[PDB]
RNA sequence: AUAGGUUUGGUCCUAGCCUUUCUAUUAGCUCUUAGUAAGAUUACACAUGCAAGCAUCCCCGUUCCAGUGAGUUCACCCUCUAAAUCACCAGAUCAAAAGGGACAAGCAUCAAGCACGCAGCAAUGCAGCUCAAAACGCUUAGCCUAGCCACACCCCCACGGGAAACAGCAGU
């Protein structure tokens, strides 16, 4: 079995399940949480089980952790724009901060369908190449168009070796 | 079984055996209910229910086993000793 | 003026008379398996999982609009007399732009004889296959769409099937759509099948068959027999309805046709098997009595 | 705004003062391990300029991107003392505190 | 590659098998291969006919358009290409290649009817 | 891995080796036909033939294509901005040089490198910078393949020298 509590932490599946995306502007992203007192277990327990889903959702951001620096927890968003976004988080669960954080700083579910709108756009049906870009090598693939010479062999009319004997 | 005749071995095992029997529980009537792990003495099993027409992927003692109990749908990973009788 | 396919009242009377029967609607697939999940509900849960689920099987059962058949394409955008036996084969151009809607694009045909026309609907079909590949459609057309494939079909009672090949394979107003829909109604009546489109998507195309060729006889026969009395006063609603001149519908507009007396006038007036309507609600009036007291 | 900087913001440690008007900062980012897919941190080295050299070791201090870097590796600068070292200002109540213990009581305004 | 010089073209690489020439439209730096990189494919061509007696050719024509705007150049193929669609006028040479085969034909006539 | 054989007088466990599967090269024996794909072992030396012209002279091209993998974290993102195309322009496209970040394997019996930093307009002052979270070093390898990087006989380079160059196609 997977080392460490809670192992589901350590998978692929799990850290796509992070739902904050981090707008363009913030760029830094510390936390500052106390191993200790019943009001900090909110924060506690959001670096145990969030931090990973959002360092992996957002992986420019610099996110930084201190531990029992100050007496109540508290996130700090630092925004290309200079601007300093605090957010206290004692009292609220790890799913509170998650949602607080996704709110006022967390791109919209509209925004993040419109980046996979401009990806998907990439991926013309029409083009042919190679499978990691195109869905077909060929048009030979396609139905009804001439079949590949590989698999159904053409005719002597058409193959170059027998047009050169109608040449001479 | 145990016996100087290999006849005679096969004879005191398929006896006894019969008064050893297990009943296992089959989901629909082809496989097990849940995926089992498991580690007796030093051999781990680790048993998938699955589908139905997904046929005996296991080891070749657990496809005789299986078909013995009425398990037609079942994955299995054996590890560790693979000793038989384990 | 007549109600569209799509009007609310005609809608809803076309969802509710093709039941919600979620067993069949979620009938199980024949398709590569992975093991089943499990999950523990309480009684509400298994309740708000349901219904969960009634409003997938509503969603999966919107029906598919009723086109009328396209017009043909003979438009011509250049008569360039020079290129004439230039060349001995069609060039198809495609627009292959990709925002543009399916309808919309441009699909162009030049000619041996130097003609530039647009593409024929069947060749635009087959070329935005070719350079859109749908799944489930075919460029070549598959053979199953012939009479004796159909045939063969309706004997083994694949109706359903063989209405969504046909929609996958072909567009809502083509020709080929339109005749193996109108096949499929034919046969459906025929043999009495209606129960095997009741629960999908294809019951509210059926009727609004029948209506529109005013043959509701077999369909509220069978819906009698079946005892869906709500249903059969909601079709013969709307047969009325979709022929307000009709003889049925002035007697209905007359009387008090507000119930089964519906059922009655129609089986009195515009329907061919009258008699035969009328024994079998005879028959329905006598499963009543046999339990309503 | 138009830097030719990487890192337009950081945040780091105070690891070092020895150089004259430049702090030297240990900025840690959150690294994946692809096999273990567990988060480690990775420790980088910056040098940030401070003209008021009050940078101490052991501050923690925010270091924005240089237009330019006026140096072979001075590319940021002090911008910001989050934490000064054991002089740390609680941002929520404002008060000083040390470790998790109010030097002043938020109750005290 | 540093490529010395070159500007951006609209032209026909060519991929298929031996006798089963096919082609993909590509804006592509013309000193590039043939059948090298390219900045962005622009649809297809396929020369030999179908069942149905066509060539079928596609043509994101909105990207054609952005990319001569941008300034790519168009092979001689790919303008008679465009000629024939219609999306650009019929070329000279494909204008004047009908007139000469109009001639041979009338030639190769007046031989079969002196006979 | 659905595993199998093998330690012992015998059993259990641990463990190595090998078998079964799939590719590619070579060899042995053997081989009828057609379509298609692919094809020196070597950065050793090369006979021969060809591979760059066009065009009313100027210009333009011969820097491309094609080739090899000797070397090797010049390849990817951002900033800036050359060259080139958009008939002149326009900013658009493309993309050098420069700056910032990222970027192979093994060896720590390679653990110290030896100036590898900063400040100042300069003068000059400070004595610092990298490194067991692997610096410095040695060996190996073209890579992350719509393709990309590097080399172009060697001296990294190529004024110069060694010398007379197929790693362009065919060929030896
Ligand atoms: S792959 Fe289509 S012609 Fe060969
Ligand atoms: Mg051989
Ligand atoms: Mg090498
Ligand atoms: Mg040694
Ligand atoms: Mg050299
Ligand atoms: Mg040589
Ligand atoms: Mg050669
Ligand atoms: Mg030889």
């Amino acid at each position: 079995p997977m080392k460490g509590r809670f192992p589901i932490r350590r998978t692929l599946q799990y850290l796509s399940q992070g739902n904050v995306v981090f707008k363009d502007s913030v760029k830094v992203m510390t936390v500052n949480y106390n191993t200790h007192g019943e009001l900090g277990e909110g924060a506690r327990k959001f670096v145990f089980f969030n931090i990973p889903q959002i360092q992996y959702k957002n992986p420019w951001v610099q996110i930084m952790m201190f531990k029992n620096m100050t007496p109540s927890p508290f996130l700090r968003f630092y925004l290309d724009s200079g601007e300093q976004v605090l957010v206290d988080v004692e009292t609220k669960s790890n799913k509170e901060i998650m949602e607080h954080i996704r709110k006022i700083l967390g791109k919209n579910e509209e925004t993040l369908r419109e980046e996979e709108e401009e990806k998907k756009q990439l991926s013309h049906p029409a083009n042919f190449g190679p499978r990691k870009y195109c869905l077909r090598e060929c048009i030979c693939e396609v139905e009804g168009q001439v079949p590949c010479p590989s698999l159904v062999p053409l005719p002597k009319e058409m193959r170059g070796k027998y047009k050169a004997a109608l040449k001479a | 079984g145990k016996a100087t005749d290999r006849m005679d071995a096969f004879r005191k095992a398929k006896n006894r055996a019969v008064h050893h029997l297990h009943y296992i529980e089959r989901y629909e009537d082809h496989t097990i209910f849940h995926d089992i792990s498991l580690r007796f003495k030093r051999t781990h099993i680790k048993m998938k229910k699955q589908p139905k027409g997904y046929g005996l992927r296991c080891h070749r003692a657990i496809i005789t086993i299986c078909r013995l109990i009425g398990i037609k749908d079942m994955y299995a990973k054996v590890s560790g000793s693979i000793n038989m009788l384990s | 003026k007549k109600p569209t396919f799509m009007d609310e009242e005609v809608q809803s009377i076309l969802t509710k008379m093709t039941g919600l029967n979620l067993q069949k609607t979620f009938k199980p697939a024949i398709q590569e398996l992975k093991p089943p999940t499990y999950k523990l509900m309480t009684q509400a849960q298994l309740e708000e999982a349901t219904r969960q689920a009634v409003e997938a099987a509503k969603v999966r059962l919107k029906m598919p609009p009723v086109l009328e058949e396209r017009v043909p394409i003979n438009d011509v955008l250049a008569e360039d007399k020079i290129l004439e036996g230039t060349e001995t084969t069609k060039y198809v151009f495609t627009d292959i732009s990709y925002s543009i809607p399916h309808r919309e694009r441009f699909i162009v045909v030049r000619e041996p004889s130097g003609t530039l026309r647009k593409a024929s609907w069947e060749e635009r079909d087959r070329m935005i296959q070719v350079y859109f590949p749908k799944e489930g459609r075919k460029i070549l057309t598959p053979i199953i769409f012939k009479e004796e494939n159909l045939r063969t079909m309706y004997s083994q009672d694949r109706h359903v099937d063989v209405l969504n090949l046909c929609f996958a394979q072909f567009e809502p107003d083509s020709t080929e759509y339109i005749k193996v829909h109108h096949k499929t109604y034919e046969d459906i009546d025929k043999r009495g099948k209606y129960d095997l489109l009741r629960s999908t998507r294809y019951f509210g195309g059926m009727v609004w068959y029948f209506v529109n060729n005013k043959k509701i006889d077999g369909l509220l026969i069978d819906q009698i027999q079946r005892d869906l009395i709500d249903d059969a006063t909601n079709l013969v609603q709307l047969y009325h309805v979709l022929h307000p001149d009709g003889q049925s519908a002035q007697g209905a507009k007359d009387q008090a046709a507000e119930g089964i007396n519906l059922i009655k006038v129609f089986a009195k007036t515009e329907a061919q098997k009258g008699a035969y309507i009328e024994l079998t609600l005879q028959t329905y009036q006598e499963a009543l009595s046999r339990h309503s007291a | 705004v138009r830097s030719s900087v990487h890192a337009r913001w950081i945040v780091g440690k105070v690891i070092g003062t020895k150089m004259q008007k430049t702090a030297k900062v240990r900025v840690t980012r959150l690294v994946l391990d692809p096999y273990l897919l567990k988060y480690f941190n990775k420790r980088k080295t910056y040098f940030a300029h401070d003209a008021l050299q009050q940078c101490t070791v052991g501050d923690i201090v925010l270091l924005r991107a240089l237009p330019v870097p006026r140096a072979k590796h001075v590319k940021h600068e002090l911008a910001e003392i989050v934490f000064k070292v054991g002089k740390v200002i609680d941002p929520v109540t404002g008060k000083p505190c040390a470790g998790t213990t109010y030097l002043e009581s938020p109750l005290s305004s | 590659k540093a490529y010395r010089g070159g500007h951006l073209t609209i032209r026909l690489a060519l991929g298929g098998c031996t006798n089963r020439p096919f082609y993909r439209i590509v804006a592509a730096h013309n000193k590039c291969p043939r059948d090298g990189r390219f900045v962005e494919q622009l649809g297809s061509y396929d020369p030999l006919p179908n069942s149905h007696g066509e060539k079928l050719v596609a043509l994101n024509l909105d990207r054609i358009r952005h990319w001569i705007g941008c300034g790519a150049h168009l092979s001689k193929p790919m303008e008679k290409l465009l000629g024939l669609a219609g999306f650009f006028p019929l070329h000279p040479m494909m204008i004047t290649n009908a007139e000469r085969l109009r001639r041979k034909r009338a030639r190769e006539v007046l031989l079969a009817s002196q006979k």
